[PDB]
């Protein structure tokens, strides 16, 4: 059922 | 100035944290201006997300509570009631703003603000308790009724507002009134009426209209099923 | 009792309402008793999440500022908004820092826990260093480095790189060397030495630890290529 709508890294 | 408030709201949207977005768009609105469709959409994005996070939380916590067999369940309840009191506070915070400024002020604008009132009563209705659950749903159906009249007279069935009425109003009918027949009548009417303009749609609203209609089609499948 | 707050924390997690999960485990910190690894992990998740939300916000506003640098008054206002993020971010970090410094690090008895908290102190000072400027930046970076190094010199004795908390340290410490010390050769040498010290035993790991280790080592390895590239 549904309704209306509107490079590094680490640990 | 209203413009710098609107800009700070936009910035909070872009940062993707919305409580300061809503808390700014509020004080945009208290100038009593007619919110143009952009700031109107920003106000919806803001309060919708600010409530939507609570709605998600509430669904999760209610599920956990149901999954309880104690301080455990009591605590789950107490957190739920905190979430609900947040969500109530925010909805009241919107509904009073509409009543005091927006609904006091074009057919499109009328319909938009009235739908919004309906939906915020609906999100109370998901959370409401006691006999005033009726008064909430009543004031929602009152708003949706004024919306549906204005839109059926003064929105072509191409209009995405007119469909957003029917879609949310039907979700109200099924989730709040458990009346799938009432939902599907309005939904199918709106869906086929939009198909009566299926090629008349605007170059963007093709995607809009078809997405709204896809959600109509799916929940029509639900409520018929 | 903290026993209740543990459930309150899990509840605050599942809602994605981490602020309350942190506010719970924070008062679990003030119990002064030694956290179990379960509580330690909860507290880590909690403040890592609560900071992460502000980190992501801050980077986004910071980018928007640098995208629009010619835009005068709205650039000024975007800066005011940005600082109005940074002060929140800082307050959250100083919270967790003081909580570590006055309860957990003073108490931590396990070498593993000593490592975990000394790491975590390093991390949060890094998250401040990412924010700070000038002599504030200098001091915070220094004390982050001090905390990492203290953990690093401990874990080098006390843990094989077969244990994931040591790899997590080596990863974050190397991210600090690259990102904050601007020391990419030091970063790569640290990251690689950690990785290949892990390779030397990579097949000896246990059923979970190999998953955990591999999950981290792939980040070591990918950072190594990112920086060598």
């Amino acid at each position: 059922s549904s309704s209306a709508p509107n490079r590094s890294a680490s640990e | 100035d209203k413009n710098e408030l609107v800009q700070k709201a936009k910035l909070a949207e872009q940062a993707e944290r919305y409580d300061d977005m809503a808390a700014c768009m509020k004080s945009v609105t208290e100038q009593g201006a007619e919110l143009s469709n952009e700031e109107r959409n920003l106000l919806s994005v803001a309060y919708k997300n600010v409530v939507g996070a609570r709605r998600s939380s509430w669904r999760v916590v209610s599920s956990i509570e149901q999954k309880t067999e104690e301080k455990k369940q009591q605590m789950a309840r107490e957190y739920r009631e905190k979430i609900e009191t947040e969500l109530r506070d925010i909805c009241n915070d919107v509904l009073s703003l509409l009543e005091k400024f927006l609904i006091p002020n074009q057919a499109e604008s009328k319909v938009f603000y009235l739908k919004m009132k309906g939906d915020y009563y609906r999100y109370l209705a998901e959370v409401a308790a006691g006999d005033d659950k009726k008064g909430i749903v009543d004031q929602s159906q009152q708003a949706y009724q004024e919306a549906f009249e204005i839109s059926k007279k003064e929105m072509q069935p191409t209009h995405p507002i007119r469909l957003g009425l029917a879609l949310n109003f039907s979700v109200f009918y099924y989730e709040i009134l458990n009346s799938p027949e009432k939902a599907c009548s309005l939904a199918k009417t709106a869906f086929d009426e939009a198909i009566a303009e299926l090629d008349t749609l605007s170059e963007e609203s093709y995607k809009d209209s078809t997405l709204i209609m896809q959600l109509l089609r799916d929940n029509l499948t639900l409520w018929t099923s």
